[PDB]
DNA sequence: GCATCCGTGACAAACCTTCCAGCAAGGGGAAGGTCAAGAAATTAAT
DNA sequence: ATTAATTTCTTGACCTTCCCCTTGCTGGAAGGTTTATAATGGGAGCTGTCACGGATGC
C-alpha cells in the first residue's frame, strides 16, 4: 500500500467488516475467566483467548486452523484477530452520530441551512420535523412542536409525514437530492449578490461536491449501526492484585449495548410514545458519551467519580493515542539514565556503564556470543549474563566498539538535544558524557535521566554514525 | 449471586456497627449460614475492575495501562527459542537419511498443519503402529547419546 | 534503569514505563520531531514500528539479530492498526491502498 | 489452583537455591544478590499448547516442565544487599509451612522478651522507689536489702 | 468509613511523606499546598499564585 | 513391574485401581518412564489389603483408612476395632431398617393370588 | 492524518470523513504517523522509487 | 397446585422429584404455559407412594415398577408380589453376606491399643 | 456589518424452571503406548 | 563370483489413559416470576481555569 483512503461507513460496510454480531450486554463470566456465547468479547465474535486454543477446550494445539467448533462458534486462530474483529451491535433504532452533530462546525446543519438550536430541537426528541408535506405551508426542513404536530393531524392527516428524531432526520438526509439540490445551490450562490451569504453557500456547496465527488452519501455520515473496539484493544485483563483491569470505554458499550436491549424490549412490548422517545433519546446520549463524552452534555462517571474517557478523550491532546502511544512512543532498548562527567573521551565518544550495555545489548550479546562459539543456545548465553562471567565483558567490549548508540536528552530542546555516540566500556552505573556537547544539549549536570536508544540494523547504525555523530556536526 | 452479596454487605455493614472492628469472613459464614469458602469465593468478586483512566500517579500525565503485563509474553526464550530450536530439528533430522525423519516431522507437528498418532502416519507408510515405534525408539536411541545431540541436549533450560 | 524486551502491554502492545514495571524512557515527539529534523529514516522507522510497536515485527527483528542478520525488516504497526480500528469502531470508513 | 510457596523450582541450579529453605525463604541476614531468587512462590500454571520441537524435545530427553511454573519474584538486577526481616501474613484457615511458623514464634520470642525486660526494669525502677520511701522513712540495712524483692 | 478513606490516601492534598530526614518531615507536615477540591490546579494557574 | 499380572494377583482390573489412585488414599507409586504403573512388594501388600477387604470384608470407606493406617507403618489394633466396632453399630441399624421393611411389606403387601380378581387396593394402603 | 494529530482531531477527523481526503501520504509526519520510511532524509530516495512506481 | 410447595408439603424436595421427572419414573404431568408445572392430587398420591417407598428401604427400579401400575384400574399384584419377593431375597441375601463379614472379622482385634510398636498379626494374616 | 456566548489548547425477599459437576464403587469403549515370534541384510567356506 | 550365524525390521500380542457412562441422589450455577396497606417533581459537581476562534443576535 501507498496511500490512505478515508470515507464515511456503510451499514454494509460495517457487515462485512462484522464477522459476528455482539447481542448481549456479558463481558465475561465472573467465576471462570471465559466468555460465554454472544458477549463483548466472546470467541465466535471476536475470536479466542490464547493462541490456538478455543473456549470449551475441545480443538487446540494447531490441529483446527480453520473450521469452527459448532458447540460456541470459536474460530480456532492466533490472537491477532482479537485487534482487528469488529462489532455490528443490531440497533433497534438509528441514533445521531455526536462527531457529526455537536462539533465545531457540526457539519450537518451547513449540509442543510439549519442552525444548531434547531438540531439540538429535533434530535432530542421534543420537536418534530416534516420531510414533505402536500401544501406549501409544511415544507421541507420545518421545525415543528407537538403542539404543532397535532395541529398538522387534525388539519393535513394522511398527506403529510413528520417522525421525530434521528430517524426522520436520517429519511431527510436520506431523500432530500443527491445532485439536483447541488446544482441548485451551485447556482443560487452566483444567483444571489451578497458577502455575509456567499461565505457559507460556498462552504456548504463545496461539503456537497465533496460528498458528491468522493463517493460518500448523508445516510452514511448519521449511525444506524455501532461497531464495538476490538475487545485486545480494550482488554478486560486480571491484574496482580486480585481484582480485574477493565475499561471505562467497555462500561460505555455494555451501556450503550443495555439501552439497545432495553430498546428491543420496547419494541415488541407495543410501548407508548414517551417511553420509547426516551429510550432513544438515552440511546442518542449514550452514543454521544462514548465517541465524544464532553459535546452533548455532562460527562458521565464511574465508581471513582471520575469523567470516562470516551472515543473522542482517547484521541485529544497529549494524553490522546496521538501524542502518548502513536507519535511519541515508548521504545524498547531505552535506557533512562543520569549523566556523568568523560573528559578522557573522544568528541564522538561517550560512557556506558557495563550493567547498562550487558541488559541493554542482550540479542548482540547473544547473537555475538552464538557467531563466536562461546556460547551453545540463547539461553545459556543468557545464564552466563545472569551470572557475570568474565568473557561476556570482553564480547560486550568487542561488540560496543563499532557500534554508535544515541544519546537523547529527555525533553529535548532543539535538534542537537539528541545525537549519536560510540560507546565505550567503563564501570559505575550512568553514562559519561562529552562535556563540549552537553552546551548543545542545554543539559547541565543536574541528574538529567537521559534515554539511551541503541540503534539496531546496520542501516540504522550507519545512519548513526555517518550522520547524527557529534564529529558530524 | 447479587442477592447473596447484597445480604452478606448488609450483615458486614451490621456486624461493624456492633463491633467497631472490620468484619472477619467467619462471623459472616456463620450469619449466612454457608460454608467459608464460598463467602471469601463471592467476597473475591467484590466489584467493578478499575477503569483505565484513573490517576495512580501524582498528577494527570501517566494514566493506568502503563502498568499492565503482557498475557501473551515474547520472552527472549519465547522468541529466540521457538526459531532456533526449529533450526536445530531441521539441521539434525536432515542428517537422518531415511524415513524416520519423515515420520517423525508428522508425528508431533514439525513443518506440518495436523499433528498426526501413530495410525495416521502408517496408512501414509507403514500401517503397523509398532513398526513406526520401533523406528521412533530407534531415533530416540540414536539421540538421546550425548555425542552429536549436545545442541539438542542445550536446548533443556 | 534500562528494558530490553520484557513484560509488554496489552492495550497497544507498548513498552511500559518506570523501573519498579521495568519499563524504558518514552520517547517522546520533540526527540521525533529532532531525529526527523536530522533526516534519519531508519532510526525512526525502527524506534516507532520494529523496536516497539509491530509484536510480529519485533520478535521477527529479535530473531534476526540472533542469527547476526541485521537487516531491517519493517511491517505493519500493530499500534496504528490499533487508530485504524478505532476510528472503524467510531463510524469512519477507512483503508489502505 | 492456588499458588504454593515451595523449593523445588524447575529451570534454576542449585546454588540459586542453596539460600533458601524448604519453604524457599532465605533465611534472615542471607547476603543476596542481584538476580538471584528471594521466596520461591511459583504457581500452577495451565496446560498450554506447547510447539512440536518443544513435545519432540520433551520426548527426547527427561525434561518434564509440570504445571509448576517459575514465576518467583527476583531481586531485581543491581540491587545488593542483605534481608533484615521476611513479614509473613496468611489468611484465615490456611495451613502454615514451617517458615511462617518459626516467623511467628520469633515474633512471639520477641514480644515475650522485650515486654519481660521492660516488666523487669519497671518492677526494678519501682522497687528501687520502695526502697528509697523505705530508708527515707526509716533505716534498715539488713531487713530490707538482705530480704528478696519478691 | 469510604469518604474518610478516599480523603486519606487518594485525594490529590494526601501524599507519601518522604521520611528520609527529619526535615522533609517537618517541612511535609508545614507544606502549603493548593491543589486539590477548592484550590487551584497546576495546569490552570497563572503568575498570581 | 507393570500392573497385569499384580492385576490378576489382586483379583482386579486396571480401572478399579486406577480409581483408587485417582482417590486420597492410596500411595503414588512409581513410573518406570512410560506412564505405566509400578508396584513393589509393599504396594502389593497395601493392594492385597485393600482388596481383601471392599471385595470381601469391608467398603472403600473403612479399607481406605486401613489401608491408610497400613502405610504409617506403625499400625493399631484397637483403632480398627473401634472403627469395626462403629461400622456393626451402623450395619446394625441398617438391618434393623431393613427387617422393619421386611415386616411392613409382609404386613401391608399379602392380597390375593393370581385369578380374575384384579384392581388390588394394597399399592393405594401403601401410599397413604 | 498528519492534522488529525495536532489539536481539534474530532473537528478536522469529521472534515476528513465527510471529505473523503485520500492520503497520498506526501509529508514527512504522515509517514511518522503511517509507520513506513518517512519522504526526507535518507528515505527520500526511498519515496524517490517509490512514487515512481507507482 | 406446584411441585415444591407439595414437596414441602409432603416432606420431600424437589430435586429428588425433578430427578424422578429426567428419567422415567414419575408420569411427566402437562406444561401450565409458565415456567411452573401443575399436579394432579393423583400425581401427588404417586409422589408420596413413592416417597414411602423409597423411604422404608426400597430400589428405586422396584418402586419405579409399583409406580408403574399405579394410578391405572387393572392393579396386578401377583407377578409385582413375586417381583418384590425376589427384591427382599437379594436383601436378605446382602444381609447374609454383610453378617457373613460381621462374624468372620470381629474375633482378631483385641490388643495393641495404639502403641509405636510395628507388629500387628492382623493385617499379616488377612494378606 | 459589529458586540457577545461556547469548544479548546495548556513543556429486598422469596418463589419457581434448566444446566452441570461430585461421591459413591466402579465397568466399558475409543485412542494411543510397550514385549516375544518370524522375515530382510551381512559375512567366512570354496 | 557362492552362502551360513549374527544383526536388525516387521507383526501379533498385549498394556495404559480419556471420556462417557453406570443408579442414586446431592449440591451448585444460570435464568425467569411474584410479592398485593400505605408509598406520586430525584440528584450532583464546582467554580480559585485563562485566552483564542466560530457562530448569534442587534
Ligand atoms: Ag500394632
Ligand atoms: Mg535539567
Ligand atoms: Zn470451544
Amino acid at each position: 500500500f501507498d496511500a490512505i483512503k478515508i470515507a464515511l461507513a456503510s451499514p454494509d460496510m460495517i457487515r462485512s467488516w462484522s464477522f459476528g454480531e455482539v447481542k448481549k450486554p456479558e463481558t465475561i463470566n465472573y467465576r471462570t475467566f471465559k466468555p460465554e456465547r454472544d458477549g463483548l468479547f466472546c470467541a465466535r465474535i471476536f475470536g479466542p483467548v490464547k493462541d490456538y486454543e478455543c473456549l470449551c477446550g475441545k480443538y487446540k494445539r494447531l490441529k483446527h486452523r480453520g473450521v469452527i467448533c459448532e458447540k460456541c462458534g470459536v474460530e480456532v486462530t492466533q490472537t491477532k484477530v482479537r485487534r482487528e474483529r469488529m462489532g455490528h451491535i443490531e440497533l433497534a433504532s438509528p441514533t445521531a452520530h455526536i462527531w457529526f452533530l455537536k462539533s465545531l462546525p457540526s457539519r450537518i446543519g451547513l449540509l442543510l441551512d439549519m442552525p444548531l438550536r434547531d438540531i439540538e430541537r429535533v434530535l432530542y426528541f421534543e420537536s418534530y420535523v416534516v420531510i414533505e408535506g402536500g401544501m406549501t405551508n409544511l415544507e421541507r426542513q420545518q421545525i415543528l412542536t407537538e403542539e404543532q404536530y397535532l395541529d398538522a393531524l387534525e388539519e393535513f392527516g394522511d398527506e403529510f409525514d413528520a417522525k421525530m428524531g434521528a430517524e426522520a432526520i436520517q429519511a431527510l438526509l436520506k431523500s432530500m437530492d443527491l445532485e439536483q439540490e447541488c446544482e441548485q445551490l451551485r447556482e443560487e450562490l452566483n444567483e444571489t449578490n451578497s458577502e455575509t451569504k456567499r461565505k457559507k453557500l460556498t462552504k456548504r456547496i463545496k461539503l456537497l461536491e465533496a460528498f458528491v465527488q468522493s463517493g460518500n452519501k448523508p445516510e452514511w455520515m448519521i449511525l444506524t449501526v455501532l461497531p464495538v473496539l476490538p475487545p485486545d484493544l480494550r482488554p478486560l485483563v486480571p491484574l496482580d492484585g486480585g481484582r480485574f483491569a477493565t475499561s471505562d470505554l467497555n462500561d460505555l458499550y455494555r451501556r450503550v449495548i443495555n439501552r439497545n436491549n432495553r430498546l428491543k424490549r420496547l419494541l415488541d412490548l407495543a410501548a407508548p410514545d414517551i417511553i420509547v422517545r426516551n429510550e432513544k433519546r438515552m440511546l442518542q446520549e449514550a452514543v454521544d458519551a462514548l465517541l465524544d463524552n464532553g459535546r452533548r452534555g455532562r460527562a458521565i462517571t464511574g465508581s471513582n467519580k471520575r469523567p470516562l474517557k470516551s472515543l473522542a478523550d482517547m484521541i485529544k491532546g497529549k494524553q490522546g493515542r496521538f501524542r502518548q502511544n502513536l507519535l511519541g512512543k515508548r521504545v524498547d532498548y531505552s535506557g533512562r539514565s543520569v549523566i556523568t562527567v568523560g573528559p578522557y573521551l573522544r568528541l564522538h565518544q561517550c560512557g556506558l556503564p557495563k550493567k547498562m550495555a550487558l541488559e541493554l545489548f542482550k540479542p548482540f550479546i547473544y547473537g555475538k556470543l552464538e557467531l563466536r562459539g562461546l556460547a551453545t543456545t540463547i539461553k545459556a548465553a543468557k545464564k552466563m549474563v545472569e551470572r557475570e562471567e568474565a568473557v561476556v565483558w570482553d564480547i560486550l567490549d568487542e561488540v560496543i566498539r563499532e557500534h554508535p548508540v544515541l544519546l537523547n536528552r529527555a525533553p529535548t530542546l532543539h535538534r542537537l538535544g539528541i545525537q549519536a555516540f560510540e560507546p565505550v566500556l567503563i564501570e559505575g552505573k550512568a553514562i559519561q558524557l562529552h562535556p563540549l556537547v552537553c552546551a548543545a544539549y542545554n543539559a547541565d549536570f543536574d541528574g538529567d535521566q537521559m534515554a539511551v536508544h541503541v540503534p539496531l540494523t546496520l542501516e540504522a547504525q550507519l545512519e548513526a554514525r555517518a550522520l547524527m555523530m557529534s564529529t558530524n556536526n | 449471586m447479587i442477592e447473596t452479596i447484597n445480604k452478606l454487605n448488609r450483615i458486614s455493614r451490621q456486624m461493624l456497627q456492633e463491633m467497631g472492628r472490620e468484619p472477619t469472613p467467619e462471623e459472616l459464614a456463620e450469619r449466612m449460614l454457608m460454608p467459608e469458602d464460598k463467602i471469601r469465593k463471592v467476597l473475591k468478586i467484590a466489584k467493578e475492575p478499575i477503569s483505565m483512566e484513573t490517576p495512580i500517579g501524582d498528577d494527570e500525565d501517566s494514566h493506568l495501562g502503563d502498568f499492565i503485563e503482557d498475557t501473551t509474553l515474547e520472552l527472549p526464550l519465547d522468541s529466540a527459542t521457538t526459531e532456533s530450536l526449529r533450526a536445530a530439528t531441521h539441521d539434525v533430522l536432515a542428517g537422518l537419511t531415511a524415513r524416520e525423519a519423515k515420520v517423525l516431522r508428522m508425528r508431533f507437528g514439525i513443518d506440518m498443519n495436523t499433528d498426526y498418532t501413530l495410525e495416521e502416519v502408517g496408512k501414509q507408510f507403514d500401517v503397523t503402529r509398532e513398526r513406526i515405534r520401533q523406528i521412533e525408539a530407534k531415533a530416540l536411541r540414536k539421540l538421546r547419546h550425548p555425542s552429536r545431540s549436545e545442541v539438542l541436549r542445550s536446548f533443556l533450560d | 534503569h534500562a528494558r530490553s524486551t520484557g513484560s509488554y502491554s496489552l492495550v497497544t502492545q507498548q513498552p511500559l514505563g518506570g523501573k519498579a514495571q521495568f519499563g524504558g524512557q518514552r520517547f517522546g515527539e520533540m526527540e521525533v520531531w529532532a531525529l526527523e529534523a536530522y533526516g534519519a529514516a531508519y532510526t525512526l522507522q525502527e524506534m516507532l514500528t520494529v523496536k516497539s510497536d509491530d509484536v510480529n515485527g519485533r520478535t521477527k527483528m529479535y530473531k534476526n539479530i540472533v542469527d547476526g542478520n541485521h537487516q531491517m525488516e519493517p511491517g505493519m504497526p500493530e499500534s496504528f492498526n490499533v487508530l485504524l480500528k478505532e476510528i472503524r469502531s467510531l463510524g469512519i470508513n477507512i483503508e489502505l491502498e | 489452583g492456588p499458588e504454593e510457596i515451595t523449593a523445588d523450582i524447575p529451570n534454576v541450579g542449585e546454588a540459586a537455591l542453596s539460600k533458601l529453605d524448604e519453604s524457599g525463604i532465605v533465611y534472615i541476614g542471607a547476603e543476596v544478590t542481584g538476580g538471584d531468587i528471594l521466596v520461591g512462590k511459583v504457581t500452577p500454571k495451565g496446560e498450554t499448547q506447547l510447539t512440536p520441537e518443544e513435545k519432540l524435545l520433551r520426548a527426547i530427553f527427561g525434561e518434564k516442565a509440570s504445571d509448576v511454573k517459575d514465576s518467583s519474584l527476583r531481586v531485581p538486577n543491581g540491587v545488593s544487599g542483605t534481608v533484615i526481616d521476611v513479614q509473613v501474613f496468611t489468611r484465615d484457615g490456611v495451613e502454615k509451612d514451617k517458615r511462617a511458623l518459626e516467623i511467628e514464634e520469633m515474633q512471639l520470642k520477641q514480644a515475650k522478651k522485650d515486654l519481660s525486660e521492660e516488666l523487669q526494669i519497671l518492677e526494678a525502677g519501682l522497687f528501687s522507689r520502695i526502697r528509697a520511701v523505705l530508708v527515707a522513712g526509716g533505716v534498715e540495712a539488713e531487713k530490707l536489702d538482705k530480704l528478696p524483692r519478691d | 468509613s469510604a469518604a474518610v478513606k478516599e480523603f486519606f490516601g487518594s485525594s490529590q492534598l494526601s501524599q507519601f511523606m518522604d521520611q528520609n530526614n527529619p526535615l522533609s518531615e517537618i517541612t511535609h507536615k508545614r507544606r502549603i499546598s493548593a491543589l486539590g477540591p477548592g484550590g487551584l490546579t497546576r495546569e490552570r494557574a497563572g503568575f498570581e499564585v | 513391574m507393570n500392573i497385569s499380572d499384580v492385576a490378576k494377583i489382586t483379583g482386579l482390573t486396571s480401572k478399579a485401581i486406577r480409581f483408587y489412585e485417582e482417590k486420597g488414599l492410596v500411595t503414588p507409586p512409581m513410573r518406570s518412564e512410560n506412564g505405566y504403573r509400578t508396584y513393589t512388594q509393599q504396594h502389593l501388600n497395601e493392594l492385597t489389603l485393600l482388596r481383601q477387604a471392599r471385595q470381601v470384608g469391608f467398603n472403600l470407606e473403612e479399607s481406605g483408612e486401613l489401608v491408610n493406617l497400613f502405610n504409617d507403618p506403625q499400625r493399631h489394633s484397637a483403632d480398627v476395632k473401634r472403627r469395626t466396632l462403629e461400622k456393626v453399630a451402623e450395619i446394625e441399624r441398617h438391618i434393623e431398617e431393613l427387617q422393619s421393611m421386611r415386616d411392613q411389606l409382609l404386613a401391608l403387601a399379602n392380597a390375593c393370588p393370581g385369578d380374575d380378581s384384579a384392581d388390588c387396593p394394597i399399592i393405594e394402603n401403601l401410599s397413604g | 492524518i498528519s492534522a488529525a494529530s495536532f489539536q481539534e482531531t474530532t473537528r478536522v477527523l469529521t472534515e476528513a470523513a465527510v471529505a473523503g481526503k485520500r492520503d497520498e501520504l506526501r509529508g514527512l509526519k504522515e509517514n511518522v504517523i503511517v509507520g513506513r520510511l518517512i519522504p526526507a532524509g535518507t528515505g527520500y530516495a526511498y519515496h524517490q522509487d517509490r512514487m515512481r512506481r507507482r
